RNA sequence: UUGACAUUGUGAAGAGACAUAGAGGGUGUAGAAUAAGUGGGAGCUUCGGCGCCAGUGAAAUACCACUACCUUUAUAGUUUC
RNA sequence: GUUCUUUGUAAAGUGCCUUCGAAGAGUCGAGUUGUUUGGGAAUGCAGCUCUAAGUGGGUGGUAAAUUCCAUCUAAAGCUAA
RNA sequence: UUGACCUCAAAUCAGGUAGGAGUACCCGCUGAACUUAAGCAUAUCAAUAAGCGGAGGAAAAGAAACCAACCGGGAUUGCCUUAGUAACGGCGAGUGAAGCGGCAAAAGCUCAAAUUUGAAAUCUGGUACCUUCGGUGCCCGAGUUGUAAUUUGGAGAGGG
C-alpha cells in the first residue's frame, strides 16, 4: 500500500536543501518494445495543482476573455496578435476557441516545429473558457513514446498535505495500466522509483 | 554420513540451520547404535539433560557449529570429487608441468 | 514427519542431486546379476505406503529389465496373412513393463506371494524395478488380521492373472463411460452380449 | 437454488423447500496445510532449478510471458497449467532476486 | 540406410546475448562553443563557475532525474554454436 | 437348556468451546507410433521423449481459447451370496 | 588387537515351499485362415480356433478420481428393456454400446500419510511343562532404513 514512504505524500518534505520550489517526476518501467500500435498516448487528469510558473498566451474574445484573468497567467485578445510573431517565446503551450478559426493564421508560423499551436490532435480550442484553465494551471501533463518501454513526467509539488498528493496520483496510476496494451509483457506496475531534482528516489 | 539410502540423512542439515539448534556428522551409524543397545541407528538426539554436564555441553555446542553451522552457506557452491587416480595424477600434472616450467 | 520430506523429494527428478544418485545405482546393478535379490528396499518411502513392514517374511527383489518392441516370430519377415496384420517392428505389447519384471521373479521365487514394486531406475537399454513378495508359510504372518487372505489358494500367480495394481491398470477394470470397454472381464463381457440368451418362453 | 418452477427457462425446474447439510472434507483433498507449506518450499531450496528453469527466467526477463507460457505448454499439457506453472514461476521471480 | 531426440557427462579457449553499479559519446553554417535529444530551472552554490530575462540557430548549457539511443568501455553472475 | 470363571484403577460412543485435519509421482497430461473399440480433432491399452501440481486435481462425449457452474477422491489391499 | 556393522556365500545343517496332471468353466499375452464384399486391397469374420502362462469351488469383480444435469441419484454380478437403437463403416457388405427403469441378490471396511517417546509395551525360533488346530517361564534373534495401540475424509485427533 501507498502511504509509508513518500512517492506523494510526506517524507521527501524535510529531505530538501532547497527554498524554491522544486517539481517531482514520476519514474516508470512498463515492458513494451519498438511498436506503436501497443503502448499509451492518454493523459491523466491530475484533480489538484503543480503550481507551476509555465505562462501562457490565451487570446480570446466575447464572454471568453472574462473568465481568464483569475485562475491562469497572462491576458490576452485578438488583436494581440501581433505580440508573438516576431522575437519573443518563453511559453510552453497556447489555448484558442471557436470564434478564434479565423484568426488562427497569424499565430501557426512561430508554432510549427516546436508545436505549441491550435489543432485537431491537440486540446486548445474550446469555447467554454471558465473550465479548462483548472486543467492548464494544474498542469495535465502529455504521456508519449519515444520508441522503447519506460515512461517519465511531471506531478505535484514537494510542499502541499499528504493528502493533497494522494488523490493526484490515484488516477495517473491507474492511466499507466488501463490506456496500456496487453500487447505488453509481465507486468505493467513494476518498478515505481520517484525524484524531485536532487534528493533521493523511493519505491514500493 | 553412512546409510546405503543417502537419501535418508541429506534433508537433516538443512532443517538445523532452518531452527538455530546445533548439529553434527559423526562418521559411524553402527557406534551410535551399539551405545543404544542396537545394530544401527544413525540417529542420535539429545532431548532432554542433567544439570550434571549442561556446562561441558554449551563449549561443545561452539566447537560444533565453528566447523558446520557457518560453513554451511559457503561449501553450498562448491563441489566435491573430481580426484585422478595415480595414472592419471602424475601422467597428466606432468603434462602441464612440462609445457609451461620444465 | 521424515516421509513427507522424502516424497517431495522424490518429484525433483529434474535436479542435480537425484540425477547424481540414479546414475550411480543405476550402473552397480548393471555389473550385478539381472535377476539379484535386495536386503533392504532403497525407497523407504514408496515401499511403506504400497504396504511395507520390517521382518521375516518380506523379501525384496531388484530387478533390471530391457526394452524396445515385441518383433513378431516370423522367419526373415515372412508373415502369411493380410497387409494390415503384416507388421513386425511397430510391434507393441498389452502389457507393461511393470508387470513383466514381476512375472519372471514368480518364475525364481514360486514359493512366495508377489505384491507390489515400483519404480528406480532406467537408462537406456534397461529400466529397474523392485516388488516384495510375502510368506504363504511363515507362522508370524500365517496369522495376523491383515495378511490372513495371503495364505489362501486363490492368490497363486498374482502376475500371470493380474491381482496387482499395475495389472488392473493394463487391464482397466475402473469406473467411467470410457472404461466401459471392458468394465467386467475382458471376454466375460464380450461373451456375455455375444451369446444367444433364449427362454422356454421366447416373449 | 430457487428455480421458475415450470418447465424451462434460465432455471429450467421445480421450487422445492431447500435444506443445506454441513460442509465437506471431499472438497478440500487439495488444501493449503501449515504442513505442506514448510516441506514443499524447503525442498525447493534444496535441489535447486531444473535445466529448463533456468532458461524459463531468461526467456521472460529478456524475451516475455507470452514466451514462456508457449515453451510451457510444450514442456507439460495444459494452458491451465502454463497458467498457474508460470504464475509460480514469477512467485519466485520477485520475492527472491530483488526483495 | 540416412536425419533428428534420449542414452549422454565433468572443463579450457575463440567468437556470443543478457542481470547489475560506474564511466562515456555523437549535424553541417552559426551563435565564445561537443546538437536525434524533453521538461523541471532563477538558482545548486561561502568559492561566485554557468548564469538568467537576453540571444544566433532547426535544436540552448549547471542543481540533471532521465522519456534515453547507444560504449565488442570494463565488472561481480547465466548462454548458442 | 444348563454351566465354568468377572473379566475392572478395560475400551468405545453421545452433547459443547478452540487449534488443526498429514489423504499414494517418471504417476497426471501432452505430441506421436501402433493396435482395439459403439467411441466419432482421437475409447482404451502399451511404447517413446517430455515431465506436473495443492482454496489442488480428474470428469461434464467437437477441438480450441476465454470467464464460470457442477461433480467425485486416482496412482494401496481385502469381502460373502 | 579384540569386538560390531553391511554385503556375498556354505552344507546330506534346521524348517519348509515351487513343479505335472486336469484344462467342462473363469483371468491373461500372442494370434489366424476360410468367409463376405456375387471380383477383390481398408473393412468383416474376430478384438475367434490352436499355441504358451495361471488358480479356485466357483472365480473374477467391488464399496466410485461412479453416473447425471434430476424436486439428482448412488458397490459389484445377473435376467428383461434400451435395440437391432446413439454410433461406426470402399457411410460399402456389414457391424454395434451405454445411462435410466424393474427385479433376485444383498456386509463392511483397512494401510501409509500424526511423537507408543514418562519408556518396541510387539513378533521367530530353541527348551521345559501342559489341558495341545494351542498356552505359559527362560535363552537368542528380527527390527529403530520402525513392531503393538489411536485414525482413513462418510471422518477424525490433540487441549479442555
Amino acid at each position: 500500500v501507498k502511504e509509508l514512504l513518500k512517492y506523494s505524500n510526506e517524507t521527501k518534505k524535510r529531505n530538501f536543501l532547497e527554498t524554491v520550489e522544486l517539481q517531482v517526476g514520476l519514474k516508470n518501467y512498463d515492458p513494451q518494445r519498438d511498436k506503436r500500435f501497443s503502448g499509451s498516448l492518454k493523459l491523466p487528469n491530475c484533480p489538484r495543482p503543480n503550481m507551476s510558473i509555465c505562462i501562457f498566451g490565451d487570446a480570446f474574445d466575447v464572454d471568453r476573455a472574462k473568465s481568464c484573468g483569475v485562475d491562469a497567467m497572462s491576458v490576452d485578445d485578438l488583436k494581440k496578435l501581433n505580440k508573438n510573431k516576431k522575437l519573443i517565446k518563453k511559453l510552453s503551450k497556447k489555448y484558442n476557441a471557436f470564434i478564434a478559426s479565423e484568426v488562427l493564421i497569424k499565430q501557426v508560423p512561430r508554432l510549427l516545429g516546436p508545436q505549441l499551436s491550435k489543432a485537431g490532435k491537440f486540446p486548445t480550442p474550446v469555447s467554454h473558457n471558465d473550465d479548462l484553465y483548472g486543467k492548464v494551471t494544474d498542469v495535465r501533463s502529455t504521456i508519449k513514446f519515444q520508441l522503447k518501454k519506460v515512461l517519465c513526467l511531471a506531478v505535484a509539488v514537494g510542499n502541499v498535505e499528504m493528502e493533497e498528493d494522494v488523490l493526484v496520483n490515484q488516477i495517473l496510476m491507474s492511466v499507466n495500466f488501463f490506456v496500456s496494451l496487453l500487447k505488453k509483457n509481465w507486468q505493467n506496475v513494476g518498478s515505481l522509483v520517484v525524484k524531485s531534482s536532487m534528493g533521493p528516489a523511493f519505491r514500493l | 554420513n553412512d546409510v546405503d539410502p543417502i537419501e535418508l540423512v541429506v534433508f537433516l542439515p538443512a532443517l538445523c540451520k532452518k531452527m538455530g539448534v546445533p548439529y553434527a556428522i559423526v562418521k559411524g551409524k553402527a557406534r551410535l547404535g551399539t551405545l543404544v543397545n542396537q545394530k544401527t541407528s544413525a540417529v542420535a538426539a539429545l532431548t532432554e539433560v542433567r544439570a550434571e554436564d549442561e556446562a561441558a555441553l554449551a563449549k561443545l555446542v561452539s566447537t560444533i557449529d565453528a566447523n558446520f553451522a557457518d560453513k554451511y552457506d559457503e561449501v553450498k557452491k562448491h563441489w566435491g570429487g573430481g580426484i585422478l587416480g595415480n595414472k592419471a595424477q602424475a601422467k597428466m600434472d606432468k603434462r602441464a608441468k612440462n609445457s609451461d616450467s620444465a | 514427519g521424515a516421509y513427507k520430506y522424502l516424497e517431495e523429494l522424490q518429484r525433483k527428478k529434474q535436479s542435480d542431486v537425484l540425477r547424481f544418485l540414479q546414475r550411480v545405482r543405476v550402473w552397480e546393478y548393471r555389473q550385478k546379476n539381472v535377476i539379484h535379490r535386495a536386503a533392504r528396499p532403497t525407497r523407504p518411502d514408496k515401499a511403506r505406503r504400497l504396504g511395507y513392514k520390517a521382518k521375516q517374511g518380506f523379501v525384496i527383489y531388484r530387478v533390471r529389465v530391457r526394452r524396445g518392441n515385441r518383433k513378431r516370430p516370423v522367419p526373415k519377415g515372412a508373415t502369411y496373412g493380410k497387409p494390415t496384420n503384416q507388421g513386425v517392428n511397430e510391434l507393441k505389447y498389452q502389457r507393461s513393463l511393470r508387470a513383466t519384471a514381476e512375472e519372471r521373479v514368480g518364475r525364481r521365487a514360486a514359493n512366495l506371494r508377489v505384491l507390489n514394486s515400483y519404480w528406480v531406475n532406467q537408462d537406456s537399454t534397461y529400466k529397474y524395478f523392485e516388488v516384495i513378495l510375502v510368506d504363504p508359510q511363515h507362522k508370524a504372518i500365517r496369522r495376523d488380521a491383515r495378511y490372513n487372505w495371503i495364505c489362501d489358494p486363490v492368490h497363486k500367480h498374482r502376475e500371470a492373472r493380474g491381482l496387482t495394481a499395475t495389472g488392473k491398470k493394463s487391464r482397466g477394470i475402473n469406473k467411467g463411460h470410457k472404461f466401459n470397454n471392458t468394465k467386467a472381464g475382458r471376454r466375460k463381457t464380450w461373451k456375455r452380449q455375444n451369446t444367444l440368451s433364449l427362454w422356454r418362453y421366447r416373449k | 437454488t430457487v428455480k421458475t418452477g415450470i418447465a424451462i427457462g434460465l432455471n429450467k425446474g421445480k421450487k422445492v423447500t431447500s435444506m443445506t447439510p454441513a460442509p465437506k472434507i471431499s472438497y478440500k483433498k487439495g488444501a493449503a496445510s501449515n504442513r505442506t507449506k514448510f516441506v514443499r518450499s524447503l525442498v525447493r531450496e534444496i535441489a535447486g532449478l531444473s535445466p529448463y528453469e533456468r532458461r524459463l527466467i531468461d526467456l521472460i526477463r529478456n524475451s516475455g510471458e507470452k514466451r514462456a507460457r508457449k515453451v510451457a505448454k510444450k514442456r507439460l499439457g495444459s494452458f491451465t497449467r502454463a497458467k498457474a506453472k508460470v504464475e509460480e514461476m514469477n512467485n519466485i521471480i520477485a520475492a527472491s532476486r530483488r526483495h
